[PDB]
RNA sequence: GUAGGAUAGUGGCCUACCAUGGUGGUGACGGGUGACGGAGAAUUAGGGUUCGAUUCCGGAGAGGGAGCCUGAGAAACGGCUACCACAUCCAAGGAAGGCAGCAGGCGCGCAAAUUACCCAAUCCUGACACGGGGAGGUAGUGACAAUAAAUAACAAUACCGGCUGGUAAUUGGAAUGAGUACAAUCUAAAUCCCUUAACGAGGAUCCAUUGGAGGGCAAGUCUGGUGCCAGCAGCC
């Protein structure tokens, strides 16, 4: 026996049922020059678990109203959502679940957030960002674009302090380019 | 009464084709800077894509 | 009409037992004929070159497919496998060692191509596209 | 990076350290000294010696 | 069924006598299985279909049979005895065998890795706090399978479409990891990861590939060659 053999994995997303639709390819080229991403394997990835979160609440809505299942999993549900910021204190029934889409779950992407707070210039420029080690959530640095803020999190947004936009040490180019200007 | 078919015929046309040189092109941007360029060409910018 | 009882859940459950024998797949994937045909159950087999082939097409086109006449390694059975891809050929050779795989059909016949179910995928340890794009030689022995 | 986690013990006494600690954290502080040896050597003279009787085994398994 | 023998014990388990009973289209008996069974795996309206050698549970085996000592516990095989099949050494008189254990070799095939290090972790075992553990772990090979994720970002200029956007091997400075390497860290000791002195990008040569472009099915009535040939074509 290979104690490592019990590590269990699973897969995140999957292909499309039929790969040459016109209007569902030029749908997902539009979400992905919007967003910045870099294949459509992170589109659907996001589309897989805004459908396992849609089923989740359907399955819940089934249920009897006070039914102690369908009460705990909802509030779970709820609360999820909530802290992640996919749905206001407004939208507190399951009802509301059903009419996410995955535009709302792109929106949380820590890139989509470094672009619309204003440090960087582009989503494509906030990507590189992200991805060069500029950005963090709170004190730590995060390197992920797929990264998911939380409501609580997104204001702790801020450059890295090992960073030249951060605090000091300018990157090997600058200093470089300083070292020859020297002479 | 011809020569139509035979096991000696084999490469034919592949010998006959003339080789042409491979153009040198820069190589396009990878990954999201190409969905980039994709996404700008067919909904910013702007028949088929390769029609003439 | 269908039988109804409450009480036939055996007489449905051997009707149908005896009917799936009707179903050609289900016949196939349960008489165990899979083993006694030339790959035995397997997707690739090895073999030797016998000898080079040229088949007439099916009407209504004209031309002469190629083909190689192959000795299977492990029970000796003796198959016609195309050989794709243009002056491909001119790289098999008598008694050389092949690798042979189906036609995509499921051991049928694939276009015009009469009574051939197999392909060859390498010649010599060297895949057949390798050798048509040069991207890799055929040994020299 | 900037920030560390690790696991710290502080024994009241060295001969209580050296008592109950595992032998390569003390030669990590030093208390101790590596000796070098091969598992598979001993294994092969473990061997060697199990065909040999009496004092002679001693040296049997040097071969 | 009666009475005994044997067994740790019940029992045609076996012996002596007695009776003719026992199973079967509600499929006995016989045959096949490329049949170890289950927990489970794949796909999921529902019902279903297919798979389950393999790390957990139960069973069986140690080349094929049979017999047996020791022992609480074995019909044990890294125990013994005999036959059968293979098979090493020999001074030819004899003597020794069991990798479906960890590596590794031949063969077989479409088809599968190093003859490495360690008891530091988990636990087992012995007289035993201490020895041992190819159980187990570490590291090597590893595109089975799974996760995240580089191959560029921003301005000036020139072209274009309506201050706003796209293109340019034109210009400009910024950013960084792949790599490389003190050091520390990791580690049973190493290695890897994480961190990080000094280096590390302009055709950023630090050059992305695999398949296709008549339809199914996204993409050329472009150009040259061939001319039912060569070839393409899962189907048409
Ligand atoms: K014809
Ligand atoms: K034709
Ligand atoms: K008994
Ligand atoms: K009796
Ligand atoms: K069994
Ligand atoms: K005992
Ligand atoms: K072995
Ligand atoms: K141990
Ligand atoms: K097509
Ligand atoms: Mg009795
Ligand atoms: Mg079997
Ligand atoms: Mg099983
Ligand atoms: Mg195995
Ligand atoms: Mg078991
Ligand atoms: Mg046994
Ligand atoms: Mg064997
Ligand atoms: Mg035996
Ligand atoms: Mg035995
Ligand atoms: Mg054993
Ligand atoms: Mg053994
Ligand atoms: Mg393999
Ligand atoms: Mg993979
Ligand atoms: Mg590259
Ligand atoms: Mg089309």
């Amino acid at each position: 026996v290979h104690v490592a053999f019990y590590r269990n994995y699973g897969k995140t997303f999957k292909k499309p049922r039929r790969p040459y639709e016109k209007e569902r390819l030029d749908a997902e080229l539009k979400l992905v020059g919007e967003y910045g991403l870099r294949c459509k394997r992170e589109l659907w990835r996001v589309q897989y678990a805004l459908s396992r979160i849609r089923n989740a609440a359907r399955m819940l809505l089934t249920l009897d109203e006070k039914d102690p299942r369908r009460i705990f999993e909802g509030e779970a549900l709820l609360r999820r959502m909530n802290r992640y910021g996919l749905l206001d204190e407004s939208q507190n029934k399951l009802d509301y679940v059903l009419s996410l889409t995955v535009e709302n779950f792109l929106e949380r992407r820590l890139q989509t957030l470094v672009f619309k707070t204003g440090m960087a210039k582009s989503i494509h420029h906030a990507r590189v960002l992200i991805r060069q080690r500029h950005i963090r959530v709170g004190r730590q640095v995060v390197n992920v674009p797929s990264f998911m803020v939380r409501l609580d999190s997104q204001k702790h947004i801020d450059f890295s302090l090992i960073s030249p936009f951060g605090g000091g040490r300018p990157g090997r180019v600058k200093r470089k380019n300083q070292k020859a200007a020297a002479k | 009464g011809k020569v139509h078919g035979s096991l000696a015929r084999a490469g034919k046309v592949r010998g006959q084709t003339p080789k042409v040189a491979k153009q040198d092109k820069k190589k396009k941007p990878r990954g999201r800077a190409h969905k980039r360029m994709q996404y700008n060409r067919r909904f910013v910018t702007a028949r088929g894509p390769n029609s003439s | 009409g269908k039988t109804r009882g409450m009480g036939a859940g055996r007489k449905l459950k051997s009707h149908r037992r005896r009917q799936r024998w009707a179903d050609k797949s289900y016949k196939k994937s349960h008489l165990g004929n899979e083993w006694k045909k030339p790959f035995a159950g397997s997707s690739h087999a090895k073999g030797i070159v016998l000898e080079k082939i040229g088949i007439e097409a099916k009407q209504p086109n004209s031309a002469i497919r190629k083909c190689a006449r192959v000795q299977l390694i492990k029970n000796g059975k003796k198959i016609a496998a195309f050989v794709p891809n243009d002056g491909c050929l001119n790289y098999i050779e008598e008694n050389d060692e092949v690798l042979i795989a189906g036609f995509g059909r499921k051991g049928h016949a694939v276009g015009d191509i009469p009574g051939v179910r197999f392909k060859v995928v390498k010649v010599s340890g060297v895949s057949l596209l390798a050798l048509f794009k040069e991207k890799k030689e055929k040994p020299r022995s | 990076g900037g920030k560390s986690t690790g696991f710290g013990l502080i024994y009241d006494s060295v001969e209580n350290a050296k008592k109950y600690e595992p032998k390569y954290r003390l030669i990590r502080n030093g208390l101790d000294t590596k000796v070098e040896k091969s598992r598979k050597q001993m294994k092969e003279r473990k061997n060697r010696a199990k065909k040999v009787r009496g004092v002679k085994k001693t040296k049997a398994g040097d071969a």
